[PDB]
RNA sequence: UGCUGAAAGCAUCUAAGCACGAAACUUGCCCCGAGAUGAGUUCUCCCUGACCCUUUAAGGGUCCUGAAGGAACGUUGAAGA
RNA sequence: CGAUGUCGGCUCAUCACAUCCUGGGGCUGAAGUAGGUCCCAAGGGUAUGGCUGUUCGCCAUUUAAAGUGGUACGCGAGCUGGGUUUAGAACGUCGUGAGACAGUUCGGUCCCUAUCUGCCGUGGGCGCUGGAGAACUGAGGGGGGCUGCUCCUAGUACGAGA
RNA sequence: GUGAAGAGGGAAACAACCCAGACCGCCAGCUAAGGUCCCAAAGUCAUGGUUAAGUGGGAAACGAUGUGGGAAGGCCCAGACAGCCAGGAUGUUGGCUUAGAAGCAGCCAUCAUUUAAAGAAAGCGUAAUAGCUCACUGGUCGAGUCGGCCUGCGCGGAAGA
């Protein structure tokens, strides 16, 4: 089934009556539009195309301005779009809410993680660090040997190696969804997500069920 | 080869159809097709059923012995049919069957359900007894593993699902 | 937050007044022992009436930490030391008479209702 | 199962099959007999 | 491990045919990915004025127009050498 | 021999399967738990300390297991320098002696700013043909794949009992 | 003999292996070893056989109703081989080493009746017994079947970074 575009607020816990607190991300899911729908028949596939938020009348080019036009939805940030499960059906111009997401109880969340950028072994792939004492010299963090001798003659490819680190996306999934606030356009979902605050994420039902 | 010089006799009220290298048959039980090998030729034979091995095949004696067997299995298969009787042994074994599927409790901690095909009846005079009938032996056959399997007969007491006319070998334990 | 080489005192009246923690057990690299894991230790020094001899290898129960022991609301217990409780090495059986000092809730397994009992709080 | 590279009729009740261009011995008195390569 | 089954009247898991059968294999999960030179698909936006020249060609030169958009510059960022 | 640094340790690994664990099976002198042996299987996993320079090994306590090998007995333009293997000194022994001893002790400089291949990241140029701004399909590639204990089934099947 | 001190063609690459000894030029022809489906010049050429294994295109002792051919031999419509409802008994619980070996541990003969037909004993299984099979013998279908030798070509044996 399809999955909402929202943005990442921050994070809280919830108290419940027993006394254990949740964690929870809040994600600010407004109304979703459907800008485009596509079919076998032209794409080959079956998709669902939305648009969120607003932007700068002055700012949207063009090509955006009459893309959106076309459908009679207000110009959002950003288009992203979601397969179908066959089972659905969706109209241009439709707004989906969070509402949706009231029956369901376990999400996934994908969004871009914080980048660190250039980052070394120790901390990409939790390399170990070599003896700090003991006659080291210059070698407190160095990768080591990355490779064996003259038998294969070259590094294998998909070593290990210091390089940019975070700036992806990546999906947490299995999350716990705590409570839906349809007229406050609110997910609270338990645990962390990626991304920092004002990201935006994507949550689409959980797949492994 | 000495099978396939053996002419069977079809008896009245079986309908025999030869579309190319397919065979229909049809008696009182349903209708069996089934796709004969391409080096064994097939006439009508009125009154009788006759194969021969086409030139050009070493193996064409071999086909042509294999495909009277199938003939004659079908022939009495729609003429009268094939029955096979399993047992159980064993204390606290139940085979109870209701409608096209077999409930059985082989002393596991859920219950085993067995969806026959099409074709095949299952009825259980006794709690411990379960015959099958059906128009084909192979199916029955086949069905007949598939109850064994769940769980194969043990050489200490026997117990398990067996067929009714084998012969299980006993053991005991020699000093512990 | 117990693991190898680190001093334990005796909540117990078996005799035994500091240990050694020698190995953690639960499971395979296992680094430390939390608030009431099984650990094996060997006893530094004891007092000689006592039924315990130093140098003297069984194992432990947890049951005060100073790292400390998080409840589900976010609160956390803290102790000024790290104290443990002493076994019998095929049973976990409690080999002590009383047990001095607060023990937390964290024990009661179904099992160290012994442990529980003789404790003066909690 | 033996999987010996020598295959031989142990017991009268002992038959040579080919499966699979695979020489086996199967036997139907005692599974002893019951041998793979071959 | 089998069902049916001849060669070899029997038997036989196999030769024809039909069943099951493992963290292995292919997929399912996540990420990269059309420089995939085999360079893909869909949606939207912009440009529809004149002169001449020759070895008259997917040719060259001049005037007027240069849109969508991009870049540059500035303020910058939970993006970054 | 106009120079290929040769034992251990650390960091980082990669492959084979003659498999240590987990997975699927045959036989058993397999009652059950637990085993013995053989076949298929390389996806993942596959200890921490004391003594010694040690690999190894012995010992202590864990785990499902603490697998066997190849890779210049993997890896010093990645690190150390304990052993061995310069010059000092001493002991035992051999020699008249200088000295010698896979005999033993104390001490004893480890250089290199990366052109090319390779690898980890990140850009410019052009192409894809009128140009431009977006959203995608997906060929193809990579990552991940481990498992203990407790309870229910049940104290059931099995077993004289345990 | 070749290389060293010899190029050229062939064996994928490969001084010393096979063919063959380069005076120079030619967009001429015929051959050697080796080759003629495509990479890649020339037979998807002709006739008769073999192989089912990717053998060909690594490897042995040894194992096996794989398959082709040859020379024979035993039994066979006074009807063979495999199947099918049948029979397989009586002392020989033996004297013998009496502990029980009784055919199934051996000293031992290896007798004898019913007989269409049976042995004082071949297998499994009991402390020995018992018991179940096969040697052998009747009846139906019924035609070939059985065990060795010579070998052609194949299969297993056959696991490494």
């Amino acid at each position: 089934m399809i999955g909402l575009v929202g943005k990442k607020v921050g994070m809280t816990r919830i108290f419940t009556e027993d006394g254990v607190s949740i964690p929870v991300t809040v994600i600010e899911v407004e109304a979703n539009r459907v800008t485009q729908v596509k079919d076998l028949a032209n794409d080959g596939y079956r998709a669902i195309q939305v648009t969120t938020g607003a932007k700068k009348a002055n700012r949207v080019t063009k090509p955006e301005a009459g893309h959106f036009a076309k459908a009679g939805v207000e110009a959002g940030r950003g288009l992203w779009e979601f397969r179908l499960a066959e089972g659905e059906e969706f109209t241009v111009g439709q707004s989906i809410s969070v509402e949706l997401f009231a029956d369901v109880k376990k999400v996934d969340v994908t969004g871009t993680s914080k980048g660190k950028g250039f980052a070394g072994t120790v901390k990409r792939w939790n390399f170990r660090t070599q003896d700090a004492t003991h006659g080291n010299s210059l070698s407190h963090r160095v990768p080591g040997s990355i490779g064996q001798n003259q038998t294969p003659g070259k590094v294998f490819k998909g070593k290990k190696m210091a390089g940019q680190m975070g700036n992806e996306r990546v999906t947490v999934q299995s999350l716990d969804v705590v409570r839906v606030d349809a007229e406050r356009n609110l997910l609270l979902v338990k645990g962390a997500v990626p991304g920092a605050t004002g990201s935006d994420l994507i949550v689409k039902p959980a797949v492994k069920a | 080869s000495r099978v396939a010089k053996a002419p069977v006799v079809v008896p009245a009220g079986v309908d025999v159809k030869i579309n190319g290298q397919v065979i229909t048959i049809k008696g009182k039980n349903g209708e069996l097709t089934r796709t004969l090998n391409d080096a064994v030729e097939v006439k009508h034979a009125d009154n009788t059923l006759t194969f021969g091995p086409r030139d050009g095949y070493a193996d064409g004696w071999a086909q042509a012995g294999t495909a009277r067997a199938l003939l004659n299995s079908m022939v009495i298969g729609v003429t009268e049919g094939f029955t096979k009787k399993l047992q159980l042994v064993g204390v606290g074994y139940r085979a109870a069957v209701k409608g096209n599927v077999i409930n059985l409790s082989l002393g596991f901690s859920h219950p085993v359900d067995h969806q026959l095909p099409a074709g095949i009846t299952a009825e259980c005079p006794t709690q411990t007894e379960i015959v099958l009938k059906g128009a084909d032996k192979q199916v029955i056959g086949q069905v007949a593993a598939d109850l064994r399997a769940y769980r194969r007969p043990e050489p200490y007491k026997g117990k398990g699902v067996r067929y009714a006319d084998e012969v299980v070998r006993t053991k005991e334990a020699k000093k512990k | 937050m117990i693991q190898e080489q680190t001093m334990l005192n005796v909540a117990d009246n078996s005799g035994a007044r500091r240990v050694m923690c020698i190995k953690v057990l639960g499971g395979s690299h296992r680094r430390y022992a939390g608030v009431g894991d099984i650990i094996k230790i060997t006893i530094k020094e004891a007092i000689p009436r006592g039924k315990v001899k130093k140098g003297d290898v069984l194992k432990a129960v947890v049951v005060r930490t100073k790292k400390g022991v998080r409840r589900p609301d976010g609160s956390v217990i803290r102790f000024d030391g790290n104290a443990c409780v002493l076994l019998n090495n095929n049973s976990e059986q409690p080999i002590g008479t009383r047990i001095f000092g607060p023990v937390t809730r964290e024990l009661r397994s179904e099992k160290f209702m012994k442990i529980i009992s003789l404790a003066p709080e909690v | 199962m033996k999987v010996r590279a020598s295959v031989k009729k142990l017991c009268r009740n002992c038959k040579i099959v080919k499966r699979d261009g695979v020489i086996r011995v199967i036997c139907s008195a005692e599974p002893k007999h019951k041998q793979r390569q071959g």
